């Protein structure tokens, strides 16, 4: 797909008002070519859905999840109890970040296929519970899940991770946008503040997602790439270093941000 | 504020005392240019309080009694047009000292002028103001370029409405073009850019360790803290040598530009030019 | 940098004896120094003696000390000692246990730290 | 204003002499929050450490005190510093600091440098160039080095390529080291990266395992984590401020700008840190420098008299130079805080010169419309209006005309310069002696 | 002050003389202002830094008085040009231009 | 040398010009004046100054 103007987060904690500052970091080009890498499967077999990403220098990552939907994020390098990893799980009440090896990515455990039947606790999930040695410990805080009521729609919660992984920080700028959707990435701008910025020294080489809710809830797919655009579950944006230049509102945000990397007019 | 610094400063012995007096030159010599400019008659002479000159109409450049700024409505069209962040000059020791002409007292001296040329034609430009009705101060006028007279009295009512079109099209001739005031806009622009670069020129470490010297004196002891010091201070009196020169230079232009206008307005309003265009 | 150093040894010496003198290390320093000794004739100027490095690799030696004067550091208590072979009778001098805080010793004249000094004399 | 012009007389005119700056009068140090900080430190004296590959990490914050115990901790070790320097680490707090706690022998110890070349210089251990901090490496045979030969302590030599500046390799994979393959079997053309350590303590000091510890701070934004000594606000005062490091002085006061949470502190299109937010209370204040600015003084002349008025340019008087403490400026004379008069211009405001309302012409100027002259009111200095000249009101009518009579030859003069002195100069002779 | 311009043009290219005298006085930031003393008073391998800042300030100091120079003669070249027609058109006719 | 005005602008031009392409062989108190060979002789972190 192509993303108009999402990508864009705050690069310092420095406050800033009507300053058109420009800054040379890490960010995704406006108009670029995301992969929807759709998703879930579970019924029988493993439908070898929710596929695997090679995480070059951060992604970004949305997804239009209806309320837990998706549920959280692996990362690491082997995906086993060699490398280390990060399984940033999203509960209902909390948040449990942790890290340091694990026997193996577990995947979302075989549940039942009704989804919105009678089940909305937390057990026998993904499970992946495997562990192995460890070191850093969690970060349990408010949830990134807040799910305000949907007016009536009007609440499409575009949630724009940020997995910029440099210096051993692991800055998640997110946003949770309280507008809906006509289109999937609509036109306009969303800066992303970051929500949190967790220090650990690893190297990541891949990235996966979970939906384990111990039943999928309609989860449509697809099964292709490349830069696929349309509707689906998530996105994988690639962030290149560039020199965004960026504009703060009056009231201190970040309004509105152009490239000098996109366009002779932009330059 | 680092007496630090400023005493390994003083090792440059008079070369920013220099800097000062260059400004100081180029701020008075900026107010001589406008003393030039406009200070070119001993009196302030005042319009008639009827306004009849022989059906030409001035109401439009004539200062208006309405309005609480004693200025003409093609003045407040200029004020309007030409627009000059500005508070933070001011807290790095850049002040900008207001020019000695208020604006409200350059409009009165552009009213006297004004008055004077109704009044008395040219010949309050090289001694006493000796009245003269319109008509034939135009009439003269015509004389000069070699019309006779009694072209324009023949023709003075269609001549008095082809001034007032005239001068009621200049109005929007002003407010239509947005480039027209492109020369007093360049000047304010270039200035004030100067400035921001000149302020903004404070992030370069120039080598060091970081830019700012409080920081740089906090974290090295004081003997080896001032090679650093040093080398922030080379180059931060090096730009602002060069702001310096670059603003002697275009105070030369505007010195030349002003200089320029003075002439015109002796010869074009204080009298008739025979020079072509 | 603050280095504290610990000199002793000495005593009477006799023309053609010998000292085995010491000198401990401790406290803080910008970079990991050589210990020697820097001394001086009676009545004369301060002199380069011997250098060791900290890793024990490398030595020095001088004309006027060639042949009688040896340095080596312990590897238990780190205290250096200067062993010797036959020091002659003009040694009746005041040794000090300097301290130079570089890791190489391009010039021997800049010294960072001082220690004590040990006056031995070479009589009978 | 005689001794800036290097003269004994002065003529009239106003001379600018200096600048006039509002003095600090406290100091605000808040260098925590509602509680203190600090590494934890300790690390520093144990034994079992890791190896040269397996330096340590510590996110150390806020508990103990951050320094001024380290001294004693070993008899010797090593204190290089890159960046701050080592008397001033206990008043700096570094926000940023990371903890590298590893085994290497006493001959290696000059490679943990940047740009230096080895077995654990080239590939094992990486110092950035551009390093900031300081590193502790001491002898630690007597808590390392075992009788028998301590091999728990380990080092990587056949590494293929270098590491980068804090890198790290936990692999142990067998290298493949020349053309023949290995197919992960040790053999021809293979090493294995890892080597072990003789740790015994009757061996050289070169080879002597040394304990290596490296600090490396980040001296920028962000709040802190590490510093020795501090309270009181101060909201209204020019007064330093150490802001949990932030050195400078500045007038604080309340900031109607609000922050994100995230947000730290503030700024403008500018370099100065316009905005902080308070080490506690998380207050947002609206740090502004104080209320400086330069002083000329309006004399009619030595000549003529001796009493002077200053103009402060820049500056509201209601308030900042008219009371003025105890040489709490630069220009000191305190006794003309008040003086005879004290009038506001639009140039700053005007001290000791009476303002009158009969306009005269300019004789010395002052901006926006403001003169001084010395005359009477028994004659003072006052700053006049300045008036333009006579109102001439010329009697136009519609049929009446003016008409000279007689005239004057008047003979007025004109002085233009042409040309200046033809100077020269000379290189070899001038900038070199 | 009648002779106003002729006295400004000659104190300001005067002292601006003078400072460039003083200028080499300065420090610069060497040791001493004095060449032969930091010469004859310090070993030569390492001299030729602290001579390379003296160089560099004093040769600054010069370039500065050379453009103030080009600057001012600027000036002075645009007062003589008027001075020259204002003899030319004054002097050897009549102008009618007013003022 | 009639036209001496027109020449004269041309050659001031063209020897500015030529002065500052010249200026490329000044070391300025360095080793050498082109930059491959301090990059090369000297060790990144001490080439700098
Ligand atoms: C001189 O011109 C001005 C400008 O048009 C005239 O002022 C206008 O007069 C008309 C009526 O004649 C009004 O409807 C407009 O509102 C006036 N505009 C302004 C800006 O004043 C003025 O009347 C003319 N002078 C004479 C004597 O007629
Ligand atoms: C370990 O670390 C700290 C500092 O790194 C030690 O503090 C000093 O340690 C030496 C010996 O290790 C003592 O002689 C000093 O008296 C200590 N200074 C103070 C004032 O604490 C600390 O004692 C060591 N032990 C711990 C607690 O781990
Ligand atoms: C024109 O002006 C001149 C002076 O500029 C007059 O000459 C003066 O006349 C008065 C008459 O009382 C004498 O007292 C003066 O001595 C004369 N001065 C000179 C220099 O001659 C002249 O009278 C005037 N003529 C007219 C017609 O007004
Ligand atoms: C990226 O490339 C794909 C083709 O694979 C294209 O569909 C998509 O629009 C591109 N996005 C942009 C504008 O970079
Ligand atoms: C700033 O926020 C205020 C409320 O705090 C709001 O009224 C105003 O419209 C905002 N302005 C902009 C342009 O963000
Ligand atoms: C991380 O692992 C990759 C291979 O997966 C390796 O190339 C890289 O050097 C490692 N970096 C660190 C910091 O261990
Ligand atoms: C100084 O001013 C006085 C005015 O009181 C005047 O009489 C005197 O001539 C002046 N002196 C000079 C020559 O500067
Ligand atoms: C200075 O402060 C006074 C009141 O103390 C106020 O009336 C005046 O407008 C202020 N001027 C400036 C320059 O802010
Ligand atoms: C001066 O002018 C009149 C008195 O002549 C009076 O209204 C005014 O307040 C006085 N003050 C000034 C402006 O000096
Ligand atoms: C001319 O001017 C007189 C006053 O001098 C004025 O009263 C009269 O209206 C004007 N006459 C005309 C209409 O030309």
């Amino acid at each position: 797909t192509n993303s108009f103007t999402r990508g864009v987060y705050y690069p310092d904690k420095v406050f800033r008002s009507s300053v058109l500052h420009s800054t040379q970091d890490l960010f995704l080009p406006f108009f670029s070519n995301v992969t929807w890498f759709h998703a879930s499967g579970t019924n029988g077999t493993k439908r070898f859905d929710n596929p695997v990403l090679p995480f070059n220098d951060g992604v970004y990552f949305a997804s239009t999840e209806k309320s837990n939907i998706i549920r959280g994020w692996i990362f690491g390098t082997t995906l086993d109890s060699k490398t280390q990893s990060l399984l940033i799980v999203n509960n209902a009440t909390n948040v449990v970040i942790k890290v340091c090896e694990f026997q193996f990515c577990n995947d979302p455990f075989l549940d039942v296929y009704y989804h919105k039947n009678n089940k909305s606790w937390m057990e026998s999930e993904f499970r992946v519970y495997s562990s192995a040695n460890n070191c850093t410990f969690e970060y349990v805080s408010q949830p990134f899940l807040m799910d305000l009521e949907g007016k009536q729609g009007n609440f499409k919660n575009l949630r724009e991770f940020v997995f910029k992984n440099i210096d051993g920080y692991f800055k998640i700028y997110s946003k949770h946008t309280p507008i809906n959707l006509g289109r999937d990435l609509p036109q306009g701008f969303s800066a992303l503040e970051p929500l949190v910025d967790l220090p650990i020294g690893i190297n990541i080489t891949r990235f996966q997602t979970l939906l384990a809710l111990h039943r999928s809830y309609l989860t449509p797919g697809d099964s292709s790439s490349g830069w696929t655009a349309g509707a689906a579950a998530y996105y994988v944006g690639y962030l290149q270093p560039r020199t965004f230049l960026l504009k703060y509102n009056e009231n201190g945000t970040i309004t509105d941000a152009v490239d000098c990397a996109l366009d002779p007019l932009s330059e | 504020d680092s007496t630090e610094c400023s005493n390994l400063l003083l090792q440059y012995g008079s070369f920013c005392t220099q800097l000062k007096r260059a400004l100081t030159g180029i701020a008075v010599e900026q107010d001589k240019n406008t003393q030039e400019v406009f200070a070119q008659v001993k009196q302030i002479y005042k319009t008639p309080p009827i306004k009849y000159f022989g059906g030409f109409n001035f109401s439009q450049i004539l200062p208006d009694p309405s309005k609480p700024s004693k200025r003409s409505p093609i003045e407040d069209l200029l004020f309007n047009k030409v627009t000059l962040l500005i508070c933070a000059q001011k807290f790095n020791g850049l002040t900008v000292l207001p020019p000695l002409l208020t604006d409200e007292m350059i409009a009165q001296y552009t009213s006297a002028l004004l008055a004077g040329t109704i009044t008395s034609g040219w010949t309050f430009g090289a001694g006493p103001a000796l009245q003269i009705p319109f008509p034939m101060q135009m009439a003269y006028r015509f004389n000069g370029i070699g019309v006779t007279q009694n072209v324009l009295y023949e023709n003075q009512k269609l001549i008095a409405n082809q001034f007032n079109s005239a001068i009621g099209k200049i109005q929007d001739s002003l407010s239509s073009t947005p480039s027209a005031l492109g020369k007093l806009q360049d000047v304010v622009n270039h200035n004030a850019q100067a400035l921001n670069t000149l302020v903004k020129q404070l992030s370069s470490k120039f080598g060091a360790i970081s830019s700012v010297l409080n920081d740089i004196l906090s974290r090295l002891d004081p003997p080896e803290a001032e090679v650093q010091i040093d080398r922030l201070i080379t180059g931060r009196l090096q730009s602002l040598q060069t702001y310096v020169t670059q603003q002697l230079i275009r105070a030369a232009e505007i010195r030349a530009s002003a200089n320029l206008a003075a002439t015109k307005m002796s010869e074009c309003v204080l009298g008739q030019s025979k020079r072509v265009d | 940098s603050a280095v504290q150093l610990q000199a002793s040894g000495g005593g009477f010496v006799q023309p053609g004896g010998s000292l085995r003198l010491s000198c401990a290390a401790s406290g803080w320093a910008e970079t990991f120094g050589h210990m020697g000794w820097f001394r001086q004739a009676p009545g004369k100027e301060r002199e380069f003696v011997s250098a060791i490095d900290w890793w024990d690799t490398v030595h020095y030696y001088a004309d006027s000390v060639k042949g009688r004067f040896t340095i080596s550091r312990d590897n238990s208590k780190n205290t250096v000692y200067l062993q010797m072979n036959s020091l002659r009778a003009e040694d009746t001098a005041t040794y000090y246990c300097a301290y130079w805080d570089m890791d190489y010793l391009q010039n021997s004249i800049p010294v960072d730290y001082w220690g004590q000094g040990t006056q031995v004399t070479v009589s009978s | 204003t005689k001794c800036t012009l290097k003269s004994f007389t002065v003529e009239k005119g106003i001379y600018q002499t200096s600048n006039f700056r509002v003095q600090p009068t406290e100091s605000i140090v808040r260098f925590p929050n509602i509680t203190n900080l600090c590494p934890f430190d300790e690390v520093f004296n144990a034994t079992r450490f890791a190896s040269v590959y397996a330096w340590n990490r510590k996110r150390i914050s806020n508990c103990v005190a951050d320094y001024s115990v380290l001294y004693n901790f070993a008899p010797f070790f090593a204190f290089k510093c890159y960046g701050v320097s080592p008397t001033k680490l206990n008043d700096l707090c570094f926000t940023n600091v990371y903890a590298d706690s590893f085994v290497i022998r006493g001959n290696e110890v000059s490679q943990i440098a940047p740009g230096q070349t080895g077995n654990i210089a080239d590939y094992n251990y990486k110092l950035p160039d551009d390093f900031t901090g300081c590193v502790i490496a001491w002898n630690s045979n007597k808590l390392d080095s075992k009788v028998g030969g301590n091999y728990n302590y380990r080092y990587r030599l056949f590494r293929k390529s270098n590491l980068k500046p804090f890198e790290r390799d936990i692999s142990t994979e067998i290298y493949q080291a020349g053309n023949k393959p290995c197919n992960g079997v040790a053999g021809v053309n293979c090493y294995f990266p890892l080597q072990s350590y003789g740790f015994r303590p009757t061996y050289g000091v070169g080879h002597q395992p040394y304990r290596v510890v490296v600090l490396s701070f980040e001296l920028l934004h962000a709040p802190a984590t590490v510093c020795g000594p501090s309270t009181n606000l101060v909201k209204n005062k020019c007064v330093n401020f150490n802001f949990n490091g932030l050195t400078g002085t500045g007038v604080l006061t309340e900031s109607n700008k609000k922050f994100l949470p995230f947000q730290q502190f503030g700024r403008d299109i500018a370099d100065t840190t316009d905005a902080v937010r308070d080490p506690q209370t998380l207050e947002i204040l609206d740090i502004t420098p104080c209320s400086f600015g330069g002083v000329s003084v309006i004399t009619p002349g030595t000549n003529t008299s001796n009493q002077v008025a200053v103009l402060y340019q820049g500056v509201n008087c209601t308030e900042v130079p008219v009371a003025i403490h105890a040489d709490q400026l630069t220009p000191t004379w305190r006794v003309y805080s008040t003086g005879s008069n004290v009038f506001q211009t639009r140039a700053g405001c005007l001290i000791g010169a009476e303002y009158v309302n009969s306009s005269y012409e300019c004789d010395i100027p002052i901006g926006a419309g403001i003169c001084a002259s010395y005359q009477t009111q028994s004659q003072s200095i006052i700053a006049y209006t300045m008036s333009l000249g006579a109102e001439n009101s010329v009697a136009y009518s519609n049929n009446s005309i003016a008409i000279p009579t007689n005239f004057t030859i008047s003979v007025t003069t004109e002085i233009l310069p042409v040309s200046m002195t033809k100077t020269s100069v000379d290189c070899t002779m001038y900038i070199c002696g």
